[PDB]
């Protein structure tokens, strides 16, 4: 069933951005003064941060490339949380369907 | 740019006594602060990482505690082999820096 | 009812280990941590470590090397603490206390007088102490006790069995040769004796003797 | 009707999550020097305030699992509260549907 | 590592007369400061939690107040009974601390 494909592709590929996530942030940080982060561990717990949109403020970017970095995090974070929303909508849909005899 | 103060830049202590190694710094920066230690013409060598992470290869003896501002190293019963320079290092922010250094004298 | 039950005394060796405990009654719940706290005469409070004993992990202090190791038994309430290689920078007061996850100690252990000497374990010689026959006296009388030649510390002295709390002061000890030596006094009304008893009741732990000794007037 | 059973079994089960986060926290927590969450009634309040994805910054973990154990706290948050938007879908969907006849 | 001063060490008051301790902390940690009472050879006791809550059993006589970095403990009329050494304790960070203590003098 294609909802349940998509949910699944949905999370392997979250993961992927994640650890690319926290991989770019600290490329893009390191050389701006001040920045914190700057060390893989805690920027892939930044990046979990993010793509649930929890937000902590206890690390975030502060170069232009790592705010950028830092969109498609949320983004895909937003989109696969959502998608997987969806599927369980076409669960619960279908299943109240077969309920009502169709 | 994270500021690292150690003081006393020396510290004298009898065989087999108790000595502690001070690192203050500028701002609050957790537990990222490392240390190293240099025997003269030696390179530095890591000795406590993440404030009080023990590293393999490095006697009991080394311990280090702190987080915040205030970081210590200490080496309980000192012995000849310590007698060197001690750097602290923090990860808190970059640049990476280091401390003035602290020279341990028997 | 005493929430906590601790050991009064304990004699090591330098180099030596021991190991106190810790018994708790009263309300116990999965979110209690049982803290260890140490402290030298004269001085304040360390905090040692922290034990969690529905999952049995242990945190300890950073700062100060670490002597201690910290079990807990869930059958019998009981919380140890493991003290190795004493030397006299360890003796001091350990008390253990119960924190409900909320940071404070709801309440203390009496705590445990730990001593490392080298020397050996002695009771207590307990001396009555009644005026002598020219003192005179007012509407108040004054008796005491001596207590000496013991080791190692404390000694718990009461009158009439803690009956006669007013009026009653106990000297620090003082040592002179692995030995100690302190005395209690009491004060009553002069026409209440010796018509009405008064005795005094000493315990020494670390020999676990207990004695007492009743104050009469001289012949 | 399952739509509903979810919504609610996904309730029971976020209120377990949240009360097992609060525990573990505090157990993962104590024991990091600088560390803020071990005490169990705030650490509560955090597991509520990471489940909703709300995350204020007064609080959040510092340690390997305390943050592994929030990763379950926001993941069971975010996916319960998906499951009730789910379920309110096929109730619209449903009732929209009997509005039209069928 | 939080650090808690109490200042005055030691404090002289006369009989009924109002007295407070004060204990500082290093950073700010709240209300999350707690205090202790303890006579000659007695054991700790809670007098005050969270920085102005009563605790049951404890005269009416005993209050606390403050938030952040200064915190007071007030006595209003003392007597004999209060003397002793109070200490402050902090649950605010880890591992939790204890102040040095004042000595309470009538
Ligand atoms: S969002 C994390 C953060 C940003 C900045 C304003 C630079 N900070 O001081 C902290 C570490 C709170
Ligand atoms: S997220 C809560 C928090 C983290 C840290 C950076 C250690 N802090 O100082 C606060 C308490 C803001
Ligand atoms: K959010
Ligand atoms: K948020
Ligand atoms: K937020
Ligand atoms: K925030
Ligand atoms: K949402």
């Amino acid at each position: 069933a294609l909802h349940w494909r998509a949910a699944g592709a949905a999370t392997v590929l979250l993961v992927i951005v994640l650890l690319a996530g926290s991989y770019l942030a600290v490329l893009a940080e390191r050389g701006a003064p001040g920045a914190q982060l700057i060390t893989y561990p805690r920027a892939l717990w930044w990046s979990v941060e993010t793509a649930t949109t929890v937000g902590y403020g206890d690390l975030c970017p502060v170069t232009l490339w790592g705010r950028l970095v830092a969109v498609v995090v949320m983004v895909a974070g937003i989109t696969s949380f959502g998608l997987v929303t969806a599927a369980l909508a076409t669960w619960f849909v279908g299943r109240e369907q077969e309920r009502r005899g169709h | 740019d994270i500021l690292l103060t150690q003081s006393p830049a020396i510290l004298s202590v009898s065989p087999g006594e108790r000595v502690s190694f001070s690192c203050r710094a500028s701002q609050s920066i957790g537990t990222d602060i490392h240390w190293y230690q240099q025997r003269t013409n030696g390179s530095p060598r890591l000795l406590i990482k993440y404030a009080s992470e023990s590293i393999s290869g490095i006697p009991s003896r080394f311990s280090g505690s702190g987080s915040g501002t205030d970081f210590t190293l200490s080496i309980n019963s000192v012995e000849s082999e310590d007698i060197a320079n001690y750097y602290c290092q923090q990860s808190n922010r970059w640049p990476f820096t280091f401390g003035s250094g602290t020279k341990l004298e028997i | 009812q005493v929430q906590l039950q601790q050991p009064g005394a304990e004699l090591v060796k330098p180099g030596a280990s021991v190991k106190l405990s810790c018994k708790a009654s009263g309300y116990t719940f999965t979110s209690d941590w049982i803290h260890w706290v140490k402290q030298r005469p004269g001085h304040g409070l360390e905090w040692i470590g922290e034990i969690i004993p529905s999952y049995g992990r242990a945190n300890y202090n950073e700062k100060i090397q670490k002597k201690a190791t910290l079990t807990a038994d869930k059958s019998s309430s009981t919380a140890f603490m493991q003290l190795s290689s004493l030397t006299s920078e360890d003796s001091a007061v350990y008390y253990c206390a119960r924190e409900r996850g909320d940071g404070y100690f709801a309440v203390w252990g009496a705590g445990t007088t730990v001593t490392v000497s080298s020397a050996k374990t002695t009771p207590p010689s307990v001396y009555p102490l009644a005026p002598g026959s020219a003192a005179q006296t007012n509407s108040m009388v004054t008796l005491g006790c001596l207590v000496k030649g013991y080791f190692p510390e404390p000694v718990t002295v009461t009158w009439n069995s803690g009956s006669l709390s007013s009026g009653v002061h106990t000297f620090p000890a003082v040592l002179q040769s692995d030995l100690y030596t302190l005395s209690s006094s009491v004060t009553v009304p002069s026409s209440s004796w010796p018509s009405e008893t008064v005795t005094c009741n000493v315990a020494h732990p670390a020999s676990s003797t207990k004695v007492d000794k009743k104050i009469v007037p001289r012949d």
